Formats: C-alpha cells, structure tokens, sequence
RNA sequence: ACCAUGAUAAGGAUUAUAAAUUGAAAGUGUUAAUAUCAUAAUCAAAAUUUAUUAUUUAUAUUAAAUAUGUAUGUGUAGAUAAAAUAAGA
C-alpha cells in the first residue's frame, strides 16, 4: 500500500463517510451503511 | 442477441481521446485510480484506471491482471490500460 | 443345462451379514470437523467407547450398572487421550486410576476389557455423515496399538482422513 | 431429487441480495453522480467555487464507499430459480413473466402447474396492441398506462 | 505419508463394482543447468530461449518418450467415445481381456486420505483429466493412474457380430446372457 | 401524427442521438426502482416458495 | 398405512418420523396414475408357431409391467396381472386383432397387479358386446383383497377405493344369492378358477389351446398365494414378484415370510438355464443367468451348505 | 416518505449534501483531478476531430 | 477374443460390435459435391491391426 | 444405467348433377430400413466466474498486374404473388 500510493492518490475519509444518517434511512431503503455486505439491525441476525 | 449487451466485453489518431475513453474531460477520474479505504495492497489494478503522469514519474509496480509496465513514457497519459494493452 | 450356483467351502462370517440390496452399503465419507487432529477431535474415539461400556448389551439389552460416561470429562481435561491410555504402562494405570480418575474396582473390572485388548480409536466410516463406529480390532504395538488394517497405521485418529501430526498436539 | 441443488440456491440468493443492494444504494448513486457531473450552477446560494467544491467533496465522498452497487440491472437479469439453465435477456430462451428459461418454461407448461393459452405461432395473440404495432406498440402502451395518464405535479 | 506400490487397490463399491486405485509414480526432473532456476512462482516467463535449451529439451523429451514407452503395453485402449460432464467416462480395452467402464476425476482424491501436495491444475494433468477429455476412441489411456466406478461388460461365447436384430426380445434376452434358446 | 400506426397522444421517446445515463438531466426524470416490480423480483422469485411464507424451522 | 389408533397420535415419532421421510407436509405422496405423455405403445415380445408373447414394459408408476399370451389357433388371449394405467390399448389391440379375451391369470394380489382390475373386466367386455372374462388366482390371497382400499388409501390412488373387486362376486365355489322372485351380471360369475396350492407337474396345468399347457407353481414368501406361469414348450417362467434381474422379491410387507420365499427359490433348480424368466418388473433375464451372477439366490445356497435349517432370503428394498 | 423520482426528494437532498461535507476534509477532495488536468501532461492533448 | 466382439450388450446393439477408431481429415470439393454438405472436416471411421 | 421407446420413407379410399353464398371444402386404413443405457452407491464439463507471446472460423481492413497462356461449388440466408426434350411396355 506504502508504494502503491504514489501513483495512485489517497482519499481516506474514514469509516465515517460509510455511515449515512437516520434521516436518510427512507431514502436507502432503510439501511444507513454501505458495506458490501447487507446490514439488518435486529439483535437476532445480530 | 440484444444490441451491444455481451457480458463479456485499436489505436487511431483522429479519434484518439473519444475512442474508449470517457465522454466528457470535465468529469473526474474513476474510483479505480484512488485508494478507497485502508488496503492491504492489491495484487492487480483495474484495465479502466486511467495512465497520470504520476505512473510514469514514481515507476514503483503496475499490475495489470498478466501485464507489468516497465518503460514508462508521456505518451501514455491521459488514458486508460485498455488501449495500452 | 443346469448351472450351479457359485458357493465356497470356507466363507468367513462376516459375509453373512444383512444389506436390504444384498450389496455392498455405501462408504460415506466424515465430516470436515475430522480433517486437522485438535483437541476437539483427539477425545471422541475415548468418547463413544465409554458411551458402548455404559449401555445396553446384547440380543437382551442387558444393562451395564457401572456409568463410564461420568469419568470421560476428566480424562480429556488433563489431556490422556484414548490412545494415550493405550501407551500408559501397568504402573501408569495404577496412578491415573486411584489418584486421577478415582475409579471403583467394578469400574476399573468394566474398562479393563477395553484396555486389555488394545482396542484402535478409529473412526471407522458409515453409511451416514455422523458415525458411531470405532474399529474394535486388537492393536500391535508395531504399528501404535492401531491394529494395522484398513489404513489403520500409526498415527491415524479417523478413516479417510489425515495423520496425527503430534509436533501441533 | 430434491428440488434445486444448494449450489444453485446459493447463487440465485446472492442474485435476491444484489436486488437488494441495488434497490440500497441507487438513490444515493444517483444523485452523487448528478451533481458531480453538472457544470451549470446547482443554486443561486451556491456558485463558482462553492459548487466546485462540493462536486470535489462529493466525488470523494461517491469513491470512499466500498461496495456501492453500481452494476446495471441487465447484467444479471437472467437467473433461473427452478433449474440452473442459464439464459440471455432478450432472446427466446427467456420468458420475463414468470422470469424463467424456456427449458423450465416447457416443463411448467407440461406439467400443468400454470395457466397459459396457446396460440398459433404465426400470430400475434389476442390484445389489440400487440396485433397493430408488435412489440414496441404494447411496450409503449404500458408507459401510457404506469405514468403518462397523470398529470404530474 | 503414501508407499509407492504397483499394485492397485481394489476398492469394492458395490455388485459387479470396484474401485481401481493406483499412483504414477512421479519422477525427478532433469538437473542441467537450463531446468535449474526456473521461475515457477511466477508463470510468465520471459527469459530469452536459446537453441541450446531448445535441444537439451529436446533430449529431455527422448528421454522421457523412451520412459513412457516402457510402460505402454501396460496401458488400456479406449475404444468407446469419452463422455464428459465434469467427469469422464469412457469404455477400455484392457490388457487383460476384459471390456472396462471407468471414470476419471478432475479433482485428487487419494486411497487413505485427501491430503496430497498438489493442486487442482497439477492433478488434471496427472491423473489424466486433461488427456481422456481430449483423446477420442482409439488412443492410450495409462493404467497408472486411478480409475473410480469400474464396471466389466459381461462377456458371451458366441461373437455378437453379424447377428440378426430381427430377432424377438426373448430370444436376443436368451442370447446376450450366454443361454440360447 | 393521428395517421400512424402506433399513435398515442403523448410523445413516448424524446429526439434525441446519445440520451444516455451519464447526463445528469436523464438523472433527474428518471425514475427510481423501489417497489417497483423488481422489488417483487427480489422477494418472491426463491427456489422454495415455502420459503417465503414462513421459515422451515417454525413450521416444523 | 395403518389405522390412526390413540397410541399412534399420541406418540412423538410418528410425527417425528413423517418429518424426516417427507420433510414438513408429513403426508406421504401418492404413486399417481401414468398420463396419456410419457407412456409407450405395446410391443410383441416373442412370436412361436404356438403361441404369441406380447408385452408393455414400466405401465405403471410402481414399474410394472404388463404381458398378453395370444394363442394362434384358437385366437384366445390370457392377460397375466392385469395392471396397466390405460388399459384403452390393449382393449384396442385385441379388438383389432380378431382376438377373444377369456381369463385374467393373477401371480398376486398386490396393488402392482389388481390395480386396474376392474377398468380391465370393463373395457375389454365392453367390446365384445359388439361369455365373460375369467380371473385365475389363489385364495391365499384373500387377505390381500381385504386390504386393497387400505393400500388405494395409502398410495392414493382415490378413484379406485369404491370399487368392489370381480373375484369378490359370488363364484361358482360360493353359495349363490337368494334374490326375490319379482341380472347376473354381478350376482354370478361362472368364469372363475381359483388355482390350489398342491401345485404338480402332472395334473396342474391350463390348458390354453392347441396343445400348450401353462403349468403354474406355487411359490409364496413375497406374498402369501403366488402363482407363477411356466410354459415349459416355450422356455418362458413368469416369475411376478419371485424373481427380477439381480434381485427378488421384497419380505418387508405384510404375510412375507423369508424362509417361504427361499424355499421357493429352490423349486426352479429343475429347470434349464435357457428358460427365460419373465418377472413382473424390470428387465427379463434367463434362469441361467440368476444361478450365476444373482447374490440374493447366491447367499441362499450358500447358508444351506454351512447348516442353516431356517434360511431366510429376501429384500427390504425394492418392488412391492 | 418520498417516492418515485429525485425531484420529490427535497429534505433527503438537503440532509445528504450538507452531510457530504460534513465528513469530507478539503485535504482529501483536492487530490481528485479531471481528465483535462492529467491530459496536460502529456505531449500534445488537444487537436481537432 | 476381443470383448468388444463377445459383449452382452452388442446382441441387440449394433453401434457396440466395432472396435475401431476414426481419422479426421479437411475434405475435398467431391465429397462436398457427392454429400451435398460442405464439410471442413470430414470423418473416416477405420478398423486396423498392426 | 445397456428394457420391450420413438422418429423416416412408401402406397388407399368417401362426397360433390347447385350459378346461390363473404366463403362448394373436409373427415377415415396398410409395409420396408434405422433405433431402443432410468431400482442403481458420489463428486464442480461450458456447477461456474476472470486473465496472458499462442489455435480458428468470422469482423472490417487490405494492393499491384494487358510480353504471351488462362482460371465457374456444395452451402449459407429473407419473405415467398413465373412454369411441358420425358415415355402409365
Ligand atoms: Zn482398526
Ligand atoms: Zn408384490
Ligand atoms: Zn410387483
């Protein structure tokens, strides 16, 4: 990663950025991450 | 067959900056020219990141999935590894 | 023309035994648990040997008064597997079984025809993914008490799976 | 037996979740993309490097998403349920109402298990749309009838 | 932890059944000096080749054919067209006298266990996966490699050639189970 | 024009060579597919349609 | 499959067993009734200047099959365990083949055979409207006709529940009806042979015409009367249930004793081994080929050599 | 909740852009260029088609 | 003997009785004109013995 | 998996005694050759995805040449709106 990030430039914003508020819950769906994998925020799939 | 749906998906001089490349040069660079998140480095990069100037300045590794760049040059800026292959 | 039909003079007993096809049963192999020999694996063989000692007995189902099922959660916790109890002397028996074990002298009456044969903890294969048969052969102590036959050899834990690899455990 | 071998299943349920990842995320990638690729001033409250900015920020912010689904719907539009016969939209070998091959589309007809008429396969059916102009007549007709009968407000 | 043998291990799976399983007893390469430093790990070459690999190969290669030639009245002939739906199957003539059907497995799947120190790419080219898929009818199958659900046609007295089709079913039944009417 | 076959009183394609996704004007009028009939795509085209009205585990 | 009695639905395996057999519905599938697809045409299995063997294989979803012994001369047939699903060709082919139906010969009286019993008394005495047919069986089983509703129950097979079966009717070994003095087509049937179990080589025979005799054997152990049919001028053995290609007859159901069934293995070791044996299911074989390559009638020789009294042969996986 | 086109969404648009630069640093969104600027570099990146 | 000669399932089945193999040529313009297909491979089924 | 499937070709007959109707058109029988792997103990061909000097058929590129002599296919396709050199021995 150290010498790939020469030529290719690094924005790094965080986890932060993955991580849509409450009130755009409606608008996704209902989902507020995006993860590659799909995210149900019951505790029993949790 | 339905019209150019494959899945499965040629230099000229006149055409050079329309022909696979992208439509406007207002637009941005694709995600594959960026680093999203925290990588462990990958082993391949993508045939669509497009050829800066920094491939040709800094010259560390290019993997293209296989394909490594050795002779950088200035001829190659400004389009992406589908036309360089 | 009359054709006889192929018999043999001397048949092993065995043969006699009931397939619903009168074929040969399907060879099913285990489970994925049984692949690297680990802890969770070395004490299933000392698990099910202790569970037949236990249980009914025979055509009449007689049952076994003595539970050895009771003892098997303390042999596994200082790490003597079955096959490790195959390798203890007479005098190595004699400290596991008073001190450790705490065994009885009907119990220690009940595992000894277990030990004094020398009884191979291999997992032998099934026609299900969940077997419960373990060769019960006598073991020479040329090939590690694992009684030499049907890939039985001296390191092997299941049939149809890998060695011991005792530098891991 | 039984009814789908579980390699199957588990290829068409990742097909349901792409579903659902697209149906996730095609809001917020819409409307990244809109803004990015505007020139022309989004507001008379935001202008010039206001806007240039916020194209900038909201590229990074379009780039750090790791998973977004962008892939077009087409692309895998083609996964049968019942049986692992793999089609290609737009030819015969597909049938989008039951979204089903034409190898599983006989076996449904032969086994009695939906209801559908047969009609001479030189003709066009029953429904006058399809008679007058063929296929992009009724294709036409169901915009008129999902969007273009409202007056929009 | 395998012994290399000569004999194969018949595994009887069922009546009329078996499983034939035997290993080709891989041998070590050649040690002159264009086989020593070979980029394995990498795949993609580009090392100039001189005319004087291309003959040490070459001798390499005779070397090898004289091997291989060695072992081949000891193989099987394959006399009926392979089928090939992930396995193969096909229909052999043996140096035995007998008319076998076996099949040949892509992946490894050893006599006492799975463990082996080979890939999926490695095992297709050594248990010929790759070679029966590709052969017709007419050429070598090796018997050194394994060979899973072999079946023996049952075999008549009489030659089944030039016989008449037009005979009734109870009669052709009498026939082909070597009890004529 | 009322003297063509296939006429509806509403303009059902616009003039226009190369009205593709990457104008962000198609972006606004478009419309977004939720519940739409991919929606119905997603949770009732399943292998077992009895795996879509309960669970296996309750109904045994 | 049995009467649902207090123990049964009070008990957590029955419903625990039905859970593993047929997943969460419990109830057991039927075996259906062939449709007009998939189904073959009748086939001539053999032709001898005496008679005419012709044949159906798989005409039932149990795999079954279904044969006709034509006879030359007197241009009589003779079914042999009337179960077809469409009985409509074979009432076909004798109508066009100048042909006079005259008896039913039944091995068993399994749901494999008497399934279609009654369609085939109906459709084929419908066309010679424009004398009635026979059914030989054994009284042996008549504990299996007792029971044929509870199998129709079972394998759902619904349309042929309420059906009472024509060797039921009174024959001419029952006392007759005493009807008012204010219709025998129901009340009498004069066309009935019920076959004995003192099966000989000398006298137990029927006499098909033109010098042929089908001698049949009495051989239980799948079933409590089995009859099969031997033509010994032809070299043909309908075996039913006794004996298929590379297996025998199943034990596991009711009134099937294993030690019957081998005892009726070794009375065919008097034939030859170019008698081809023509089972009720599956592929035919020739008796030469069974005493060679056949491990069920292998096993029953060989525990007769090493001393067993009771030798018990038999399958639990199979044909019913 | 809104539905149909991006039109109809008016608040989400608003809560999505101010929360765009609420977690984006300038110090990240420079590094991203167009293609005009990468083409610069190059020996000749403008003719007539 | 050959097993392929004595096989059970030869009896009733022609297409196994013949223990031979096939060479694949490119075709003439006469075999193309006499079978009416043009085949870019021809096909030669051939029985030998060495 | 070695069952007894099913496809090909060939010959037969019945009706029009009306100028009306948009519209005088529809139903029923026999022989040759070919062919027949489902009551049994497994596994990823193209289940299946992706990539490299290399194998094709197609895709378009793609040229000279009058000194003489010269270069004919089977097929592949679209909707379908001309017709008498062969013996009813
Ligand atoms: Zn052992
Ligand atoms: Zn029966
Ligand atoms: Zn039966």
């Amino acid at each position: 990663r150290r010498e790939l990030e020469k030529y290719m430039p690094d924005i790094t914003i965080g986890p932060k950025a993955l991580v849509t508020p409450v009130s755009l819950m409606n608008a996704r769906n209902g989902h507020r991450v995006t993860h590659d994998l799909l995210h149900s925020y019951d505790p029993h799939i949790g | 067959y339905p019209f150019l749906r494959r899945p499965h998906i040629n230099p000229s001089a006149p055409y050079f900056w329309s022909f696979m490349t992208a439509k406007s040069q207002m637009a941005f660079l694709p995600e594959e020219n960026y680093i999203t998140g925290d990588w462990t480095g990958k082993f391949f990069v993508s045939k669509r990141q497009v050829y800066t100037l920094q491939h040709a300045t800094s010259g560390a590794k290019v993997r293209v999935k296989i394909f490594e760049f050795n002779s950088p040059s200035r001829w190659n800026i400004g389009k992406e590894m589908n036309t360089l292959t | 023309k009359v054709s006889k039909v192929p018999t043999r003079s001397v048949i092993p007993a065995d043969a006699l035994r009931y397939h619903p096809r009168y074929s040969v049963p399907r060879k099913m192999v285990l489970s994925n648990t049984f692949n690297v020999v680990g802890e969770n694996n070395r004490y299933t063989s000392l698990k099910l040997i202790l569970e037949k000692l236990s249980g009914h007995v025979g055509r009449r189902q007689y049952k076994m008064l003595c539970n050895l099922e009771k003892h098997y959660d303390k042999l596994k916790d200082e790490g003597i597997d079955w096959h490790e109890l195959k390798w203890l002397s007479r005098e190595e028996l004699i400290v596991l079984f008073d001190k450790v074990l705490h065994l009885t002298r009907t119990e220690r009456a009940a595992l000894l025809p277990a030990i004094e044969a020398k009884v191979c903890g291999v997992l032998r294969q099934t026609d299900s993914r969940h077997s419960t048969v373990v060769c019960m052969n006598r073991g020479n102590a040329n090939h590690g008490w694992r009684c030499g036959r049907n890939g039985h050899t001296n390191d092997v834990y299941f049939e149809g799976k890998a060695k011991a690899n005792t530098a891991a455990l | 037996g039984q009814d789908v071998p579980k390699r199957h299943t588990h290829f068409v349920l990742e097909s349901r979740l792409m579903y659902e990842k697209s149906f996730r995320d095609c809001w917020l990638h819409s409307v990244c993309r809109a803004i990015s690729q505007l020139d022309e001033p989004l507001s008379k409250t935001v202008v010039g490097t206001h806007q240039k900015m916020l194209q900038r920020k909201v590229t990074c912010f379009q780039y750090n998403q790791y998973g977004l689904f962008k892939t077009p719907y087409y692309r895998l539009a083609n996964v049968d349920r019942y049986h692992a016969v793999q089609g290609v939209a737009g030819t015969r070998e597909w049938v989008p109402y039951v979204n089903v091959s034409y190898w599983t589309m006989n076996k449904m007809v032969r086994g009695g298990n939906l209801l559908v008429h047969r009609v001479h396969y030189t003709g066009w059916g029953t429904d006058s749309h399809l008679k007058k102009g063929g296929w992009e007549h009724r294709w036409n007709k169901v915009l008129q009838r999902n969007v273009l009968q409202y007056s929009r407000i | 932890g395998h012994m290399p043998t000569d004999v194969p291990r018949l595994v009887k799976t069922g009546n009329t059944r078996h499983n034939r399983l035997i290993f080709p007893l891989q041998f070590p390469p050649a040690t002159h000096k264009f086989n020593r430093a070979f980029v394995d790990a990498g795949y993609q070459r580009q090392r100039a080749i001189t005319p004087a690999e291309m003959l040490v190969v070459r001798q390499e290669v005779e070397q090898l054919q004289q091997r291989v030639m060695r072992a081949a009245p000891k193989y099987l002939r394959v006399v009926r067209d392979p089928r090939c739906h992930g396995k193969v199957q096909a229909d052999f003539c043996t140096p035995e006298g007998d008319l076998v059907s076996g099949r040949v497995y892509r992946r490894f799947y050893g006599d006492r266990n799975r463990v082996s120190a080979h890939s999926t790419m490695r095992w297709q080219h050594i248990g010929g996966w790759k070679l029966l898929k590709r052969i017709r009818r007419g050429s070598l199958f090796p018997h050194n490699v394994p060979l899973y659900a072999v079946t023996k046609h049952a075999q008549i007295d009489f030659p089944n050639t030039l016989l008449d089709t037009k005979h009734s079913t109870v009669e052709q039944t009498a026939m082909q189970y070597n009890d004529p009417m | 024009s009322p003297e063509f076959k296939t006429f509806t009183g509403y303009p059902m394609r616009d003039m226009r060579p190369g009205y593709g996704q990457n104008l962000p004007d198609y972006i606004m009028k478009k419309r977004l597919p939720n519940n739409t009939h991919y929606e119905l795509f997603a949770r009732r085209d399943i292998p077992n349609e009895d795996n879509a009205m309960y669970g296996k585990y309750l109904y045994d | 499959s049995y009467t649902p009695n207090l123990t049964s639905l009070t008990n957590q395996v029955n419903r625990s067993e039905r859970l593993r057999k047929w997943g969460s519905a419990g109830v057991p599938p039927g075996v259906p009734r062939i449709p007009r697809l998939e189904a073959k045409g009748i086939a001539i299995l053999h032709e001898s200047p005496k008679v005419i063997l012709a044949g159906r294989s798989r005409c039932n979803n149990f795999d079954s099959n279904q044969y006709m012994l034509i006879n030359k001369a007197t241009k009589r047939c003779l079914l042999v365990d009337a179960s077809d699903d469409w009985p409509d060709d074979w009432a076909a082919f004798i109508g066009a083949s100048d042909l006079t139906l005259t008896h039913v010969f039944l091995t068993h009286c399994h749901i494999d055979n008497i399934i279609n019993l009654n369609a085939f008394l109906t459709i084929c005495g419908s066309r010679q409207k424009q004398d009635e047919i026979g059914v030989m069986w054994c009284p042996a089983e008549e504990c299996w006709v007792q029971n044929f509703k509870r199998s129709c129950e079972r394998y759902g097979r619904f349309e042929e529940m309420h059906q009472v079966l024509p060797m039921m009717c009174r024959s001419l070994y029952t006392p007759q009806h005493l009807v008012d003095p204010v219709r025998n087509a129901r009340h009498l049937r004069r066309n009935d042979v019920l076959l004995s179990a003192a099966t000989n080589r000398a006298t137990s025979f029927i006499d098909f015409g033109n010098g042929v005799l089908l001698y049949y054997i009495f051989s239980p152990g799948h079933s409590p009367g089995h009859m099969m049919l031997h033509i010994p001028t032809e070299r043909i053995l309908f075996s039913g249930d006794l004996l298929f290609f590379n297996k025998v007859g199943r034990v596991d159901l009711p009134w099937a004793t294993g030690v019957r069934l081998a005892e009726s293995l070794r009375l065919l070791e008097a034939l030859p081994d170019n008698t081809v044996v023509v089972p009720g299911h599956g592929r035919m074989t020739t008796l030469g080929r069974e005493r060679r390559e056949n491990k069920a009638l292998q096993q029953c020789y060989q525990r007769q050599e090493i001393g067993k009294q009771e030798v018990s042969v038999g399958f639990n996986e199979g044909y019913l | 909740s809104p539905h149909g086109y991006i039109r109809h969404f008016e608040n989400e648009v608003r809560d999505l852009l101010q929360y765009v630069d609420g977690v984006t640093p300038w110090k990240q969104a420079q590094k991203i260029r167009t293609y005009w600027e990468v083409r610069s570099h190059h020996p000749m990146p403008q003719f007539n088609r | 003997r050959c097993p392929l000669r004595h096989c059970k399932t030869g009896v009733k089945r022609k297409r196994m009785r013949i223990c031979s193999t096939e060479a694949h040529y490119r075709s003439t313009f006469v075999e193309v004109w006499a079978r009416h297909m043009p085949l870019k491979v021809g096909i030669e089924p051939i029985s030998y013995l060495i």
